[PDB]
RNA sequence: CUCUAACUAUAAAAAUCUCUCUUCUC
RNA sequence: GGUGAAAUUCUUGGAUUUAUUGAAGACUAACUACUGCGAAAGCAUUUGCCAAGGACGUUUUCAUUAAUCAAGAACGAAAGUUAGGGGAUCGAAGAUGAUCAGAUACCGUCGUAGUCUUAACCAUAAACUAUGCCGACUAGGGAUCGGGUGGUGUUUUUCUUAUGACCCACUCGGCACCUUACGAGAAAUCAAAGUCUUUGGGUUCUGGGGGGAGUAUGGUCGCAAGGCUGAAACUUAAAGGAAUUG
């Protein structure tokens, strides 16, 4: 049966999309159905920001961050907890799940 | 059964019979 | 909706709607009389003019090609005729 | 794992509703009360009702809350919602006499054909992102 | 070498581990009280105790 | 400068066997190549933070012996074709370098990233663990 | 951490005792002329240290070479050419962005514009310059995005191409670096392209050397002093 | 009726399975 | 190195990780979206040339020149096949060390043919929107892309009139989306899958229970793999769709 109106792909008018390889399982997958997470992260955690700070010349450093855009597959994503199997009536809500940190 | 492999078996039979016919002529 | 005078609609409805959709379709363009700064010779110009309409007297462009209404010479004087 | 089930809660709530003038914040006094003035077959259930009623007494004295609405609180709400201020706070009087409007509302007033003293002003129609 | 260290727990961070017996604790060292570190401890714990560490460099994550 | 002896830590942190390999500013002359696997016995906890921490401590001792005090860290992952993601050990190695006396400056992310080169390993359906 | 197959298909010496330190001096255009120190093997003829040194590259943040923090995201490469003794002189080699700022300003909902150019400088240096630009929300936006039409990218890209062509072919690498320090060329590009589209945060990326004339000893001597 | 910030990290192995299926009006 | 672990394999002839480089081949990240184009397959670095195309604008031109299409035709993913140019990664077949009862499978290290091209073919895919095309109408709301309209609109400064970019309002066209039934169906659901027992706008092509089987043979095209055309004998009372509860 029609599980999702958008076919769970989000292509709808492109015919074919360039495949991309999963970060973990290395599966080729259409770039739109290639669930994507902007892993923007500080290069060290708060448990070491101090340790680095007092061991730092150039007081009050900018502490540069590391950015990445993880292109998961879907099998790894569902297994590695990125995406969760939600209920039928809750599928149609495409907003991010309510401000991860508030 | 998965129709892919049934078709593969059928085409294997086709190849065998065609080779037999070619050897016959 | 469900009760309208399609025969006597408000003039605002006439203006807002696209042409070919009015009760009778009349092109939204028009003709203008324009005075070139150089010579006093008046010339008639279509609103969405296509080719650069230089006056027959002198090589002075009055309109410039554009997807819509042509752009004038910034000095000439136009009046809706 | 004591959660003071539905029956004791409803019984104490009804006791509140009908008897709040005649109740106190002391467990023993309310125990003797609820034993004398409400038929309770078992002593344990009586004591549970008295405890919940005393807890609700302390709650009500801490402040009126949901669900409980007895005669005194209802009378307070009656005398409190009938509050009528002085001059109507619109009254063409407050907020710089002759109130501010917008040009479009001004021309509504003009088209109406009535006086309605006025003060025209524009809007600076810039739409803020906010 | 005897670099034994002492640390007082200020907050109990629930309990971690598949066994369900090991506690994450946020301990501030008795020496250099300005510094805090989170570590795993096996056995009953309550805030206000003071605990002993053979190593203080190791940061302890969840025990999977 | 305060008469300092600058260096570069340039940690390489894969998902196995975190690397700590300090060299000079020119980048050619190497100091204290000791890695995570050097200091753990299992050959499989090499990516664990303990290996990186002991490697970093030994690097720090060698640096104090050779005079290099302040460092310019260049954090690296395997990157390129492989997962573009920093390993867990390298961060702990960086922290251990921070603790043991040495000073830091201009920590850098030097992860090698391709512009879609290298039709890479895995096959169509990829890993099937 | 013990032994291995050792498929060989003591005599140990100390690494540092036979080693020695050298100093690095920056071009006079840079603010903090003293850069740092580099490790060498001890000087022995027949492969003197001089042969090993000339050609090395030193990799230093621009904020280090100026002092202020506004130059944190930039990062200059210097080429080792001349050895003076206990101190070596280095000519300009290249200049680059730190990957962090680049990855930070490449966001969604604003397409980028890249402009590559290969140009000879004033004197003889063949160089390659990249320019990175990002579309800007005008401070009245209600449309949540700022895409630019490929005609606009064509115009902006070409304009940057001639801008870099002029600014490199006219002045030498020293004067080039003089324009590079206070990023006057960036604001110049922003102004020259202001009529096309807002174009937030233009910048010069990966100033990459390609070719150098012979040595020009006198140029190096004038550079450092 | 003025509001655009914070983050972590697991995939060892696991095959097979007998009867006997039927009943709602006042 | 690599993994859940374990070796396979390279290593003081200094493997791995270092700095410069150079080589060939590949692709064109990050921007990259419920976003653009094209008949479909498909198409993503820059620049020049070549022609082409939709939409908009048009008080320009011909006046039925139109739609669908049996026959015929052009494109037509990947894989495959010829030869020649390439030869990096990756990698079907093979070679290897682990998993297990066995594993020539899943994890791993090499690895031909293939991936890349130039001519020559082949014409099939879950080629899917599983919805043929052209028409007309029916319900509200937002945004988005392309175009054109008005803004005494705002930012822009080349004093400033012009641009450009936004903001607003309107309109034409496309990918779409949200609410809803007052219609539809079996229902999932659909704003088309509606305007259908109140059965009729024009049109091509498909199917008659399930296996046999898209198989036998006959053609037909192809060097080859096979493609298109395509049954029966016989067997069976179900196979199947959708949702419901365990
Ligand atoms: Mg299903
Ligand atoms: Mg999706
Ligand atoms: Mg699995
Ligand atoms: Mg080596
Ligand atoms: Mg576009
Ligand atoms: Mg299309
Ligand atoms: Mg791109
Ligand atoms: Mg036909
Ligand atoms: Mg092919
Ligand atoms: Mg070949
Ligand atoms: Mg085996
Ligand atoms: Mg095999
Ligand atoms: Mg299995
Ligand atoms: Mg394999
Ligand atoms: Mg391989
Ligand atoms: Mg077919
Ligand atoms: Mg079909
Ligand atoms: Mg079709
Ligand atoms: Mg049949
Ligand atoms: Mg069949
Ligand atoms: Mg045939
Ligand atoms: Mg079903
Ligand atoms: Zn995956
Ligand atoms: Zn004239």
């Amino acid at each position: 049966p029609k599980k999702r109106a958008s076919n769970g792909r989000n292509k709808k008018g492109r015919g074919h999309v360039k495949p991309v390889r999963c970060v973990n399982c290395s599966r080729s997958v259409p770039k739109d159905k290639a669930i994507k997470r902007m892993a923007i992260r500080n290069i060290v955690e708060a448990a070491a920001i101090r340790d680095l700070s007092e061991a730092s010349v150039y007081a009050e450093y900018a502490l540069p961050k590391t950015y990445n855009k993880l292109h998961y597959c879907i099998s790894c994503a569902i297994h590695a907890r990125i995406v969760r199997v939600r209920s039928r009536t809750d599928r149609r809500i495409r907003a991010p799940p309510q401000r991860p940190r508030f | 059964m998965r129709a892919k492999w049934r078709k593969k078996r059928t085409r294997r039979l086709k190849r065998k019979r065609r080779k037999v016919r070619a050897r016959s002529k | 909706v469900l009760v309208q005078d399609l025969l006597h609609p408000t003039a605002a409805s006439e203006a807002r709607k696209h042409k070919l959709k009015t009760l009778v379709q009349s092109p939204r363009s028009h003709f203008l009389d324009v005075k070139c700064p150089g010579c006093l010779n008046i010339t008639t110009v279509f609103s969405h003019a296509q080719t650069a309409v230089t006056c027959e007297s002198c090589s002075t462009v009055l309109c410039t090609p554009t997807g819509g209404k042509a752009k004038l010479s910034e000095g000439t004087s136009f009046r809706r005729k | 794992g004591r959660v003071r089930t539905k029956t004791v809660k409803r019984a104490s709530k009804a006791l509140i509703e009908k008897y709040y003038p005649k109740l106190t914040m002391d467990f023993q006094t309310n125990k003797r009360l609820c034993d004398e003035i409400a038929t309770i077959q078992s002593k344990r259930l009586r004591n549970k009702i008295a405890g919940y009623t005393t807890h609700l007494m302390k709650r009500i004295q801490k402040g009126p809350v949901r669900g409980i609405s007895f005669k005194l609180q209802e009378e307070e709400r009656e005398r409190k919602d009938q509050y009528v201020p002085d001059v109507s706070a619109l009254d063409l009087s407050h907020s710089n006499d002759v109130l501010n409007v917008d040009t479009q509302t001004a021309e509504l007033v003009n088209s109406l054909g009535l006086k309605l003293p006025l003060s025209v002003s524009s809007v600076s129609a810039v739409r803020d992102r906010r | 070498k005897t670099p034994v260290t002492l640390a007082k727990v200020i907050k109990v961070l629930g309990r971690t581990g598949s066994r369900g017996g090991v506690t994450q604790v946020r301990v501030e060292f008795l020496e250099d009280t300005t510094r805090t570190i989170v570590r795993n401890v096996k056995g009953p714990v309550r805030e206000g105790d003071i605990l002993v560490l053979m190593e203080s460099e190791r940061e302890a994550r969840r025990l999977r | 400068d305060n008469s300092q002896v600058f260096g570069v830590a340039r940690i390489f942190a894969s998902f196995n066997d975190t690397f700590v390999h300090v060299t000079d500013l020119s980048g050619r002359e190497t100091i204290a190549r000791v890695t995570g696997g050097m200091k753990v016995k299992a050959d499989r906890d090499e990516s664990s933070p303990y290996a990186a921490m002991l490697a970093a401590q030994d690097v720090a001792a060698k640096c104090k012996e050779v005079g290099i005090t302040a460092v310019h860290i260049k954090i690296r992952a395997t990157g390129g074709t492989r997962s573009k993601t920093p390993g867990p050990g390298g961060q702990a190695a960086l922290r251990a370098l921070a603790r043991s006396g040495l000073r830091i400056g201009r920590i850098e992310d030097v992860t090698p990233v391709p512009s879609d080169s290298t039709r890479k390993k895995g096959g169509r359906r990829g890993r099937r663990l | 951490a013990v032994g291995k197959n050792k498929r060989l298909s003591k005599r140990v010496v100390d690494p540092f005792t036979r080693k020695e330190w050298y100093d690095i001096k920056a071009p006079s255009t840079f603010e903090n002329r003293n850069v740092g120190k580099t490790l060498v093997n001890k000087s022995v003829g027949l492969k003197n240290a001089s042969d090993s040194l000339k050609g090395r590259v030193v990799e230093v943040c621009l904020a280090d070479l100026q002092g202020s923090e506004d130059h944190s995201f930039r990062k200059v490469k210097l080429r080792v050419d001349e050895v003076q003794g206990k101190n070596l002189l280095t000519n300009f080699h290249g200049m680059d962005f730190t990957t962090d700022k680049l990855r930070s300003m490449v966001r969604k909902w604003q397409t980028l514009i890249e402009a590559n150019v290969t140009v000879k400088t004033s004197d003889d240096y063949v160089l390659r310059i990249f320019a990175i630009a990002f579309t800007r929300k005008q401070a009245n936006q209600v449309k949540r995005t700022s895409y630019a039409q490929s005609s606009h990218i064509r115009q902006i890209r070409k304009v940057i191409s001639e801008i870099l062509t002029r600014e490199v072919q006219n002045s030498t690498l020293a004067q080039l670096t003089s324009k590079l320090i206070p990023e006057v060329i960036n604001k110049e590009i922003e102004n020259a392209t202001k009529d096309i589209f807002p174009l937030q945060n233009v910048h010069i990326r990966k100033v990459k050397l390609l070719k150098q004339p012979k040595f020009d000893l006198g140029s190096l001597l004038s550079l450092h002093g």
